[PDB]
């Protein structure tokens, strides 16, 4: 998955998330066309396959011909009361996309971090099942402590949690950020 | 740079693609032309992540009309798919059977039809160049390539472009994608129809089926991107937040934020470790409540979710969940009432 955020000069905006699902999708590349085919069928629930210990399949997300599988993606545009775009944001990274998108919004809108900080700030994730709070490596360890004394079982993400691209309206114009976890860089004029 | 811009900005996960989006804006493209141009590039530089073999959603805000819309161009199960088609994760993750009908190009086409200012061919031009000339493998792709080194090195058709001397490319090494370059060129000149019902179609089907898949020409002919004129929204102070509904996770995001907005977080919420710890605990508990309800979501054309989604976007429902958040403890799974049926 990859997320992209765009604000044009007239103030129109696009938040776009796109995916072939797993790294290199199905692993089927066409020798003639070069197209790498998605494995999006894997986002459906299956009655046979048990993903997580003790976790039943979700019948609402079973395969039917013509049906679209559930997705964690959530490309988002926040618009001010005056009709001007305030934030263009989204994420890549499995079930962590939604929580990471939540985090970036929380970080900017409520904690008051600038867009770059909001993107670079450590993240955490819990999805109920499995029953564990995953924190990034450089998280404030007072947060870790506060979670563990409250009986959360935490564990450290071996890589990183999600990838966020974002744009925010400021006094100066549009502040933009690409996540250093993947190595993107913004551009504009 | 610091990345504050006076007039316009593009934030992508590869520098070269942000630049390609920016140039498109500079040449008179709308936000959509830029998005499409940048996406085409990302499909090359972050080939592991996305591209024309996959699917997408666009959330689009028009400043003239002051209306927001969503374009659903996510893959769909082929006409011959069925509930019990897979018996292992292996089967649903590798090979042609795991492939859903790609919606990417139809999605670009609908977005361009509605909002495009540049010619269709112009959106492909810099990516065609890039794919022929080549580019250094970036941080993200390099790490993906390493993560999948085994599977890639033993698949000749993947090694063809993703290896140097039979070993995955490393960061900094040059990747060229000459076949895709031709495919992109065909798309630029023949249009979207070349993929779905045109010169690429039979070969797409042949590649998928030869790998054990069941996508047919009919599947491609019938794919439609979808315009959603009324996306999900929530109110957040003086702002509205537009995001996609099911089958995407807008409803989950809405629930998380509606739960947390009742706490009135601000700068003070992270000022001392006492506040900061409580704040992050509350955040995780909101994740947990939101993910409990997620298990009832599915494609709304096949499953009735209108009630579930209504609950997930309701502030009162959120307040009911917020009140069950304990400040001093997390809870067992059953406490959040995850549901697997109705
Ligand atoms: N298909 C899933 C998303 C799949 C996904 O995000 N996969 C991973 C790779 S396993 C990814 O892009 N992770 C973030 C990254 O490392 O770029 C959805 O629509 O919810
Ligand atoms: C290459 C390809 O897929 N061509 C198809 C053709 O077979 C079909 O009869 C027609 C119906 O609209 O659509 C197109
Ligand atoms: C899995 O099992 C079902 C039921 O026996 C069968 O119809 C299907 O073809 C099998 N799928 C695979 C990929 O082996
Ligand atoms: C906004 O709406 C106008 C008029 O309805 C339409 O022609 C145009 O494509 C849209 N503009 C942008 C920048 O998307
Ligand atoms: C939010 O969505 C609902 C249904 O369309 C409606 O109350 C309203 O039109 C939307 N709000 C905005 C600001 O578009
Ligand atoms: C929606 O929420 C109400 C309580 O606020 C509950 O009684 C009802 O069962 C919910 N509907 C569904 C489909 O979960
Ligand atoms: C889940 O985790 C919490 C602490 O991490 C704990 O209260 C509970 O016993 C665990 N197990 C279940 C089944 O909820
Ligand atoms: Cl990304
Ligand atoms: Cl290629
Ligand atoms: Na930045």
């Amino acid at each position: 998955t990859a997320h992209l955020s765009v604000v044009a000069e007239d103030g129109s905006a696009v938040s776009a998330t796109s995916t072939i699902n797993l790294y290199f999708g199905s692993k089927v590349r066409s020798p003639v066309s070069g197209i790498l085919f998605n494995n999006e069928m894997d986002d459906f629930s299956s009655p046979s396959i048990t993903n997580e210990f003790g976790v039943p399949p979700s019948p609402a997300n079973f395969i039917q011909p013509g049906k679209q599988p559930l997705s964690s993606m959530c490309p988002t545009i926040m618009v001010g009361q005056d009709g001007q775009v305030r934030m263009v944001v989204g994420a890549a990274g499995g079930t962590q996309i939604t929580t990471a998108t939540a985090l970036a919004i929380i970080y900017n809108l409520w904690f008051g971090y600038d867009v770059k900080r909001a993107v670079e700030e450590p993240r955490l994730h819990n999805q109920l099942l499995p029953n564990v709070t995953t924190v990034e490596r450089n998280i404030d360890q007072a947060v870790t402590a506060a979670l563990e004394t409250r009986h959360h079982h935490t564990q450290i993400a071996s890589t990183f949690i999600a990838v966020v691209q974002a744009i925010v309206r400021t006094a100066g114009g549009w502040a933009a950020a690409s996540d250093s976890r993947k190595g993107g860089e913004p551009a504009g004029y | 740079d610091n990345h504050v811009y006076t007039r316009a900005a593009v934030a992508a996960d590869a520098k070269q693609c942000s630049k390609i989006g920016r140039d498109a804006l500079r040449d008179g493209g709308s936000a959509v032309d830029a998005a499409i141009a940048a996406l085409l590039c990302v499909g090359l530089m972050n080939a592991h992540s996305m591209g024309i073999g996959g699917g997408l959603f666009l959330t689009i805000y028009n400043s003239t009309t002051r209306k927001a819309e969503v374009i659903n161009a996510r893959e769909v199960a082929p006409r011959l798919a069925f509930a019990t088609m897979f018996n292992s994760s292996e089967q649903s993750q590798k090979g042609g059977l795991s492939v859903a009908v790609p919606g990417e190009i139809r999605g670009y086409e609908l977005a361009h039809q509605r909002h495009g200012r540049l010619p269709w061919a112009r959106l492909f031009q810099p990516s065609i160049q890039l794919a022929r000339q080549g580019f250094p493998v970036g941080k993200g792709l390099a790490a993906a390539l390493e993560n999948k080194r085994t599977v890639i090195e033993q698949q000749p058709v993947l090694c063809e472009v993703f290896c140097r001397d039979r070993k995955v490319l490393r960061e900094g090494e040059r990747l060229t994608l000459p076949q895709l370059a031709d495919t992109y060129e065909t798309l630029a000149i023949e249009g979207a129809q070349a993929f779905y019902n045109g010169s690429l179609t039979a070969q797409i089907v042949k590649d998928i089926q030869a790998a054990g898949g069941i996508v047919t020409a009919e599947d491609l002919n019938n794919y439609r991107a979808e315009l959603i004129e009324h996306p999900l929204n929530i109110s957040l102070g003086d702002a509205v937040l537009y995001m996609p509904s099911a089958p995407l996770s807008g409803p989950v995001l809405a629930l998380i934020l509606n739960i947390l907005k009742g706490y009135n977080f601000s700068r003070e919420s992270v000022e001392s470790p006492e506040q900061k710890g409580l704040t992050y605990h509350r955040i995780v508990e909101a994740f947990r409540f939101a993910y409990a309800k997620r298990t009832l979501l599915g494609d709304p054309k096949f499953v009735d979710v209108t009630e579930v989604v209504r609950n997930m976007t309701s502030e009162f429902f959120a307040a009911q969940l917020r009140a069950q958040i304990s400040d001093d403890t997390t809870h067992p799974i059953s406490y959040y009432k995850p549901e697997f049926y109705t």
